[PDB]
RNA sequence: AUAACUGGCUUGUGGCAGUCAAGCGUUCAUAGCGACAUUGCUUUUUGAUUCUUCGAUGUCGGCUCUUCCUAUCAUACCGAAGCAGAAUUCGGUAAGCGUUGGAUUGUUCACCCACUAAUAGGGAACGUGAGCUGGGUUUAGACCGUCGUGAGACAGGUUAGUUUUACCCUACUGAUGAAUGUUAUCGCAAUAGUAAUUGAACUUAGUACGAGAGGAACCGUUCAUUCAGAUAAUUGGUUUUUGCGGCUGUCUGAUCAGGCAACGCCGCGAAGCUACCAUCUGCUGGAUUAUGGCUGAACGCCUCUAAGUCAGAAUCCAUGCUAGAACG
RNA sequence: UAACGAGAUUCCCACUGUCCCUAUCUACUAUCUAGCGAAACCACAGCCAAGGGAACGGGCUUGGCAGAAUCAGCGGGGAAAG
RNA sequence: AAUAGGGUGAAGCCAGAGGAAACUCUGGUGGAGGCUCGUAGCGGUUCUGACGUGCAAAUCGAUCGUCGAAUUUGGGUAUAGG
């Protein structure tokens, strides 16, 4: 077993957790839960979502 | 010639999927599924990797108005793999084949499910990205 | 006239009546048949359903498309502290069936098992087994006489054992007392084994090994009074039907001028006694081990408990049995684990299980960490951390 | 006293099954058929009658659901062939188990498309309307065609047309419960029910068989269909956690914090419940039917049968599973 | 025959629990309690199988059987009621 | 005696452009109609919804037709059983 990374929020994905999304252009997205999955289909920007890893590295926090 | 595990059915009879090969069809309307037994009131339904009897609702006139076999290559209904992974594609798509499983077209646009590529070698040959 | 079209019947006629179980403790209807040449051993064990978890495992099934490849599987954790042996019963073969001949008890019974015999323990003088405890006065020949009677006349010997429910997080203080048949050896051998185990603890590792297929006896989840649509899975009537649609439309022909026992009717759903067979033991954990959830590939020193404890159970601090799949009952239910009644040589039954990884993320939500240390490493310092 | 339903007698007619054996079948009555005749059965057709009901038994069809019959479409085991193989046809024990999704029609019936192991036929007041629906028929409105001087007729077409009551008894499904000295714990098991089902791929094997064309099967392996019993790891659904956030209108002088919008609306949303929309599990012994045999007379031979006896079906009885007799 | 139509009918796009195939949630009932308190209906009543019988019995004949008092549901029967 | 608020934009009128003329074109203005969307009102399509010993011997809910005239309505008055 290997640990994947959530494409939206960057949280750890353990075996069986979350979903795999294959976009029409053959790109693969991994979501740890339906929370980040819903924000992704709602087109939210993880750089503008305050709890994601992308937001925190962009704002240089921790 | 293969034994794929059960998958969540995505395409009941009457469903219209995308046609992902260059055969000239743009729609594929499911009217039957190969291997569907008997159950009162239950619609036959197909998953990725299933052979289907379909018509071309939209496409070239010589492809239209005929019954032809087709194989579902991707589905938008999420399904669980035996390794625990739930995955889904952006759309439902299929390709026109023979009764033997040999494609009519020569290329496939978009990804192809690994269940279908593992089960139909010709579609694997004509397929690009296989997920 | 005949049905216009055929359909299978809704539900099974072999599980009638769909009534509540007479007792909450599932009872072993049948024990494994005794073979004299085998050693003397217990044939069943009582445990408590803690919760469900997830594992990762490499499949060893040649010819499968998942052979030598990782599979993710649901597993059940059963909290099983050792049971205490307190008695022994002899059964006699009669032309009317088995008959209990005599019951011999141990001298000392713990308070948790003596509460079993009371409805209002706090209001009692707690007199249970006091004269019997006096029966052991300085020669115990009454006890020896009863044991000799069992050796002389009994054909089936069963031990009486109770769980140590004080080692579980349950607020219940009553122990669960059950008869567990002894198999192996002669009748005299069985009686000697029971006597030498009076007031002794027996662990799970002396009854079940890993990779065994075992049965689970339990009372299922109760749902109360239920309509036919969900009780029996009948077809819902059309939307425009007067007086409602979650019904069976025709409950009988004109003749027999009675309602048949085979027609689906509303009634009590769930809380039934079920015996479910062929559950594989992936792990017989040890309570003293601080790495219960650790495997040979995941060396994280880690117990079987998820983060925050099992939801609506607590922590499993005892020995446990990890079963494949789901077993009947709810959380905290007492479950009877029985050895298999037949010899299964299929590859699924004889496969040797080696676990890759055991899930210990929180079951109280979309848990994403396996350990508080991992959580701290991922998130860094928080405000509450000074 | 008398028609239009059901039911009853009857069985012409409908349906099904025999006996004879002129012929067909390269030869050859009887592998499969079978004229001219003739004997029956059935009540799933339609007649005949008018025995019951006119101080009313709700009269089509469909939906839903249970069960039964066997005159067996499939599945188990077998006998026969004008059975080389594959396929097919005839037949036996067999109703244990299944028998479908749709276009058109109110339809029963029909007819196509398609899947399937198969898409068998019937009964239960032509099952089933205080179960539904109301498309049809068969009240009253209206149009047409033919008929009538007319009012009007049509078993012709068309459109719109209120489908009432259970709280009683019984029966079914569940739930308590007096008394069998009291109370508590653990049990036994009479009896009743019962459950699993079918397919595909790989191997055998391009093998047996066959000139070739074609082309199997047993043991085994992995999966799947229909069904059943659970379960909530995971994923999905659900949201009065009105839990957190957001938004509009208005009100509390502003802010903070709030009220109302007959849960104001929106995103996420734990827990609980739940989905072949998720996962798990679904046992092995004996006795037999058809059939094929052993020994063996009758009948100095022969003979599976007469006495005795062997194997043997999805059958039966157990094992197992559910209930536990509230007067075991 | 343009326009108009709560008129009848066929097809197409959008849409959806109409359906595959069901699941979950809210308020009011139902439920239990205090108070209040009707009606339809009623020969006598109320367990089955076969027989015969006004040719489909709750009662008769022959069998199966049969154990107080009951609660919620239910719509097979009372050829239920009107 | 009664009938929110919008849409459309008829005659008539003003100005400009083109043309030999007969005439044509454009922008405003104006406010017609048994016109139109839609309240009160009047009606009663569908759910063949609720209820169907009802709240009611015709009601309740949503949905719907129409809503400036052949409109709705009070009072007075006339017509009386072949
Ligand atoms: O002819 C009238 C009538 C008949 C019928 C019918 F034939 F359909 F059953 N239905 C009627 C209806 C009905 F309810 F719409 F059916 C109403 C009024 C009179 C009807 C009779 C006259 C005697 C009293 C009862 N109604």
């Amino acid at each position: 077993m290997k640990i994947e990374v959530d494409s939206f929020s960057g949280s750890k994905i353990y075996p069986g957790r979350g979903t795999l999304f294959v976009r029409g252009d053959s790109k693969i997205f991994r979501f740890q839960s339906s929370k980040s999955a819903s924000l992704f289909q709602q087109r939210k920007n993880p750089r503008r979502i305050s709890w994601t890893v992308l937001y925190r590295r962009h704002h240089k926090k921790g | 010639s293969g034994n794929k595990f059960r998958m969540s059915l995505a395409l009941p009879v009457g469903a219209v999927m995308n046609c992902a090969d260059n055969s000239g069809a743009r729609n594929l309307y499911v009217l039957a599924v190969k291997g569907t037994g008997a159950r009162l009131n239950r619609l036959p339904a197909a998953a990725a990797g299933d052979m289907v009897m379909a018509t071309v609702k939209k496409g070239k006139p010589e492809l239209r108005k005929k019954v032809m076999p087709a194989i579902v290559i991707r589905q938008s209904k999420p399904w669980r793999r035996r390794d625990g992974v739930y995955l889904y594609f952006e759309d439902n798509a299929g390709v026109i084949v023979n009764p033997k499983g040999e494609m009519k077209g020569s290329a496939i646009t978009g990804p192809v499910a690994k269940e279908c590529a593992d089960l139909w070698p010709r579609i694997a040959s004509n397929s690009g990205v296989v997920v | 006239s005949h049905r216009k079209y055929e359909a299978p019947r809704h539900g099974s006629l072999g599980f009638l009546p769909r009534k509540r179980a007479a007792k909450q403790r599932g009872r072993v209807k049948s024990f494994p048949k005794d073979v004299k040449s085998k050693p003397v051993a217990l044939t069943a064990f009582l445990g408590y359903k803690a919760g469900m978890t997830t594992i990762v495992r490499d499949l060893d099934r040649p010819g499968s498309k998942m052979h030598k490849r990782e599979v993710v599987e649901a597993a059940t954790v059963v909290d099983t502290p050792p049971m205490v042996v307190v008695g022994v019963v002899g059964y006699v073969e009669t032309p009317r069936g088995l008959r209990s001949l005599t019951t011999v008890w141990a001298e000392h019974l713990s308070e948790e098992v003596r509460r079993r015999f009371y409805k209002n323990w706090y209001k009692s003088k707690k007199k249970a087994f006091t004269k019997y405890s006096g029966k052991y006065a300085t020669d115990a020949k009454q006890v020896e006489t009863e044991l000799a009677r069992i050796k002389k006349y009994a054909s089936v010997v069963r031990v009486l054992a109770h769980t140590q429910i004080k080692k579980t997080p349950l607020s219940q203080k009553k122990a669960h007392l059950a008869e567990i048949q002894i198999n192996g050896g002669s009748v005299s051998d069985k009686v000697d084994w029971a006597k030498e185990h009076f007031e002794k603890e027996v662990s799970v590792d002396s009854v079940f090994e890993q990779d065994e297929m075992i049965d689970v006896i339990a009372v299922t989840k109760g749902h109360g009074f239920e309509g036919v649509t969900h009780r029996w899975g009948t077809k819902k009537l059309p939307r425009k039907t007067h007086r409602g649609l979650r019904k069976v439309a025709c409950i009988g022909a004109w003749h027999p001028a009675n309602v048949n026992w085979t027609v689906a009717r509303a009634g009590q759903n769930g809380y039934h006694h079920r015996t479910s067979i062929n559950h594989k033991v992936y792990r017989v954990g040890k309570g003293t081990d601080e790495a219960n959830g650790a495997t040979e590939f995941d060396r994280t020193k880690k117990t079987i408990n998820p983060m925050g404890g099992f939801v609506r159970y607590g922590n499993v601090n005892n020995d446990f049995v990890l079963l494949k799949g789901s077993i009947p009952g709810v959380k905290k239910r007492v479950v009877t684990l029985r050895k298999s009644l037949y010899v299964d040589t299929s590859r699924r039954a004889v496969e040797k299980v080696n676990l890759k990884w055991i899930d210990t993320a929180s079951r109280f939500g979309k848990g994403r960490f396996q350990t508080p240390a991992e959580k701290h490493a991922f998130m860094g310092t928080l405000k509450k951390d000074l």
